[PDB]
């Protein structure tokens, strides 16, 4: 099981972040090796903490370290835009393994926060001629990069048949997603409501359709 | 320390994945030497690691499909996962790994898990009730693109990522949202162009 920790936080340059990072007695809560990595888009990730609260060198002292019983967390003082990235933490978890969190993506905020369009498609009837069914959820113009996409088929969790892309900055400087809930037109017909969930800074967005 | 990954960018579904990472400014006779993943779809996710004597540890979830290994005489180390699906498809990193946490990382390669083989997408339309759009369905490989009225809309367009589904075919999307009063006077016509497979296709929505 990865660590858990949140998918997005944010703050303005010269302000303060801090990412939670909770495992378990055998992983986070068991030792006092819990290192961190920030990864810029394509580029090699970078250890900016390990052993809980111990910087490498080059490493600036506004990264700092702490641990509460299962709970790590990396705090990153006086934000500046080079500190926008993504970051994950990683514990020794027994036996000689190691276990990374979820990630969460940092955002230095440099333009309005901004909650999502969401736009919710049937599979066509032509697509259901082919004998496909695939829904739909466009999700744009929201800030920062980050969103949380739950699908749901009468109003209870569907976990299979699910894609989601990462988003993607517009020409606009927000930000873009979709979700693809791929199925048979049996499947489809086999319940009387689908809905995309978005979830953006603290608010839902949600829409919903049906045959 | 410098880490490479070399490889084979495409794989096809149940082959085994083979993997290199050429190490340049230390030795790979020192410390630990390991392989991580990410999906695009998840984070980080350990693979294993071998100790410079030849010792291996792996994620208990891919240890029975693993096998990492040195080439010492060329300051070499590989990772061969077996019979790989869909759910393998990531960016590959390798990187050294010493005294409880992993120091170097090298840049990471993409390797795609398809047994496809070229095909040209079915385009459906997304019909507005204002957004609408296309929907790029089942090609193979990348990539696709797509302008709207031959490129005479472009406010209110975005074209999505790709996703690559577990038939190892991929699919995108591409939306434009217009003006409600529009619908009757003003047609919209995505122009989804697929190179590899040396097809086009206009395809005109409600």
């Amino acid at each position: 099981s990865a660590l858990t920790q949140p998918r997005s936080v944010s703050g303005s340059p010269g302000q303060s972040v801090t990412i939670s990072c909770t495992g378990t007695s055998s992983d986070v809560g068991g030792y006092n090796y819990v290192s961190w990595y920030q990864q810029h888009p394509g580029k090699a990730p970078k250890v900016m903490i390990y052993d809980v609260s111990k910087r490498p060198s080059g490493v600036p002292d506004r990264f700092s370290g702490s641990k509460s019983g299962n709970t790590a967390s990396l705090t990153i003082s006086g934000l500046q835009a080079e500190d926008e990235a993504d970051y994950y933490c990683c514990s020794y978890a027994g036996s000689y393994t190691y276990v990374f969190g979820t990630g969460t993506k940092v955002t230095v905020l440099g333009q309005p926060k901004a909650n999502p369009t969401v736009t919710l498609f049937p599979p066509s009837s032509e697509e259901l001629q082919a004998n496909k069914a695939t829904l739909v959820c466009l999700i744009s113009d929201f800030y920062p990069g980050a969103v949380t996409v739950a699908w749901k088929a009468d109003g209870s969790p569907v976990k299979a048949g699910v894609e989601t892309t990462k988003p993607s900055k517009q020409s606009n400087n927000k930000y873009a997603a979709s979700s693809y809930l791929s199925l048979t037109p049996e499947q489809w017909k086999s319940h009387r409501s689908y809905s995309c969930q978005v979830t953006h800074e603290g608010s839902t967005v949600e829409k919903t359709v049906a045959p | 320390v410098q880490l490479q990954e070399s490889g084979p960018g495409l794989v096809k579904s149940s082959e085994t994945l083979s993997l290199t990472c050429t190490v340049s400014g230390g030795s790979i006779s020192s410390y630990f030497w390991s392989w991580i993943r990410q999906p695009p779809g998840k984070g980080l996710e350990w693979i294993g690691y071998i100790y410079y004597s030849g010792s291996t540890n792996y994620n208990p979830s891919l240890k029975s499909r693993v096998t990492i290994s040195l080439h010492t005489s060329k300051n070499q180390f590989s990772l061969k996962l077996s019979s790989v699906t869909a759910a393998d498809t990531a960016v590959y990193y390798c990187a050294r790994h010493r005294n409880w946490l992993f120091d170097y990382w090298g840049q990471g390669t993409l390797v795609t898990v398809s047994s496809a083989s070229t095909k040209g997408p079915s385009v459906f339309p997304l019909a507005p009730s204002a957004a609408l759009g296309c929907l790029v369905k089942d090609y193979f490989p990348e990539p696709v693109t797509v302008s709207w009225n031959s490129g005479a809309l472009t406010s209110g367009v975005h074209t999505f990522p790709a996703v690559l589904q577990s038939s190892g075919l991929y699919s995108l999307s591409s939306v434009v949202t217009v003006p409600s009063s529009s619908l009757g006077t003003q047609t919209y016509t995505c122009n989804v162009d697929h190179k590899p497979s040396n097809t086009k296709v206009d395809k005109t929505v409600e």
